[PDB]
């Protein structure tokens, strides 16, 4: 079927009525992508509509479609903060073991260890060994955090099995770059660690 | 795609004043939602950041032990399903539950002119209340030690609008005046997070661009080339063809920030008072931000089409630092340009928390920002 234009606006919007209304009509197939690829959950989930996708999910759309950047529903919301939305998709089955956009190619895992802990724990209930999975430049979320964290980020990461000694395409350590990033407190905790 | 427009920071506490930044510093650039920043120096300028917006109901008794109510609208910008529900409360615990005439003015906002603000009271106010919303906002108001009633209920036979101008208080009236909340609380709600409507109600309550553009010049020497508004939130008012966004120099960002404190200063005020504090408000944009800007960093976010934002201030361990950081993004051909922006934000952020010996945490407890408090019940002026 045909994307709308409208249906995808509604969704971005949070307008759960108009939603409501372009769908039950049925003239719309909610898995069709529009120009830059994106489906109605895409927009939902990016605007951080728990209601819309919750409806959305009622209808059984596939979550697993990716945008232009290569991103699905989950991405959306994640690299958006919608982390209400993620854990919704990612209990109705939405595959955690992603990419989002941009050059570096992080994790999922890696977008949320940086920002929201409740969601990084969810993604490696689905998959544990997501904790040490590199973006394309070598590095994992020790090195983001090691960069940009706290001591208490890197005991987080530590506590769900972050290898220590990993080196990135550049042959820097997690402790190498958090040197490089002015981030005393990191440097300092990861010196220490064992 | 993303590329940074414009970041500059500034010491709060520097002695030369001097903005730090890149050489686009001084280019204007969309702002998109930190625009309602802008629009909250300007709130607490003209009205202080205590003020309260004084709704006024005056209130007859009616020949079979019912009441007339007219009311006379202060413009209060956060009067929506919440404001309103409290209102019924309020009316209940009075004893009025029956209205043979409810009029209302010009000045009677009601977002949940005249024509759709009578259909929002018929449709919502005088119908059934949502018993949903309704204990979660009574629950919420007993956690600021606010009472409401338990199964309030009100009967409106007739609801008509009566112009200010034309409005005469019968002599047997009574005035009752429902206060909204301090300022301070309106503006931290419309910085956690807000579609335009408060900011835009703001913006043309006091006076609109006109108004905007000699208050900005008086107090900044400021002209369009630093600074150019169209409406309170920094959405489009144009169209995707045409776009029509604020736009402003990173500068200043940075001189707003720097007023915005010393007014708020001047009543033993912060930014945390007026703006959502990163991973503390957790009902607001900047909730689940991670990293050392966690308790450490007040800031208000935007996107639109072709722009991702973010200012604030940053607590290091050399001081307090405002901060604005504008990335260009081309949301339209590329809907993940947004999320890419927002992280790289982030690091550039962290990296100047980094670079003034890392975070220091403020002192804050995270703020249940409802339009009403414990001094907005039903009074006789
Ligand atoms: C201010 O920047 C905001 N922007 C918009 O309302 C533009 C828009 C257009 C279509 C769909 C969503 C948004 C509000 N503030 C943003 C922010 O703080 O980043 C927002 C996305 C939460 S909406």
């Amino acid at each position: 079927g045909k994307s709308s234009k409208a249906l995808n606006e509604a969704a971005e919007q949070g307008d759960l009525a108009k939603v409501k209304n372009l769908v039950q009509k049925n003239k719309i197939d909610l898995n069709a992508q529009d120009e830059t690829g994106m489906t109605p959950l895409m927009n939902a989930a990016m605007g951080g509509n728990l209601d819309i996708v919750k409806f959305l999910l009622s209808k059984k759309v596939n979550l697993e479609l990716k945008n232009n950047g290569g991103e699905t529903a989950l991405a959306f919301a994640v690299t958006n903060d919608a982390y209400d939305v993620a854990e919704e998709l990612i209990k109705a089955g939405a595959n955690v073991d992603i990419i989002v956009a941009g050059d570096e190619g992080d994790t999922l895992f890696m977008r949320a260890a940086q920002n929201n802990k409740k969601t990084a724990e969810s993604i490696l209930a689905k998959n544990k060994s997501l904790i040490n999975k590199a973006n394309t430049l070598g590095e994992t979320a020790l090195f983001a955090v090691a960069r940009y964290g706290t001591p208490a980020d890197i005991d987080f990461l530590i506590k769900k099995g972050a290898d220590l000694k990993l080196k990135n395409k550049k042959g820097q350590t997690a402790l190498d770059v958090a040197k490089e990033a002015s981030n005393q407190d990191t440097a300092k905790a990861l010196s220490k660690k064992k | 795609m993303v590329y940074l427009n414009s970041m500059c920071h500034m010491a709060a506490n520097s002695k030369t004043q001097q903005i730090q930044g890149d050489d686009n510093k001084d280019d204007k650039f969309p702002l998109a939602s930190i625009s309602k920043v802008v629009t909250t120096l300007w709130a607490v300028d003209r009205l202080g950041p205590d003020y309260r917006f004084k709704t006024k109901l005056h209130v007859t008794p009616t020949a079979n032990g019912s009441y007339d109510i007219h009311i006379e609208g202060s413009r209060d910008p956060l009067f929506g399903r919440n404001m309103s529900y409290f209102l019924i409360s309020e009316l209940n615990r009075m004893k009025i539950t029956k209205i043979e005439k409810l009029t209302f003015d010009e000045n009677f906002l009601l977002a949940w002119q005249a024509s759709i603000v009578r259909a929002t009271l018929t449709s919502s106010f005088a119908t059934a209340i949502s018993p949903g919303y309704y204990t979660i906002l009574k629950t919420k108001a007993a956690r600021i030690g606010v009472q409401m009633s338990n199964r309030p209920k009100i009967d409106v036979r007739t609801i008509s609008f009566v112009k200010k101008a034309e409005f005469q208080k019968n002599e047997k009236s009574t005035t009752m005046v429902l206060m909204s909340a301090p300022l301070k609380t309106i503006l931290k709600r419309m910085n956690n997070q807000s579609n335009n409507y408060i900011a835009d109600n703001l913006y043309w309550n006091l006076g609109g661009t006109e108004a905007f553009n000699a208050y900005i010049a008086g107090k900044m020497q400021a002209d369009t080339s630093d600074i150019e508004f169209h409406n309170g939130s920094g959405n489009n008012e144009g169209s995707v063809a045409k776009p029509v966004y604020n736009e402003a120099t990173c500068e200043m960002m940075i001189k707003v920030l720097y007023s915005l404190d010393k007014s708020l200063s001047a009543k033993g005020y912060d930014l945390s008072d007026v703006m959502a504090v990163a991973a503390k408000d957790k009902a607001s944009t900047v909730g689940s931000y991670g990293g050392v800007m966690a308790g450490s960093t007040t800031a208000k976010t935007g996107s639109v089409n072709k722009a991702k934002t973010l200012m604030g201030s940053v607590s290091t361990k050399n001081g307090e630092i405002y901060f604005a950081v504008l990335m260009h993004t081309d949301y339209d051909k590329s809907r993940s340009d947004w999320g890419v922006a927002s992280q790289q934000i982030k690091n550039k952020v962290s990296q100047l928390i980094n670079q003034n010996g890392g975070p220091k945490a403020i002192k804050y407890t995270e703020q249940l920002p409802l339009p009403f408090d414990k001094y907005s019940y039903l009074t006789k002026a």
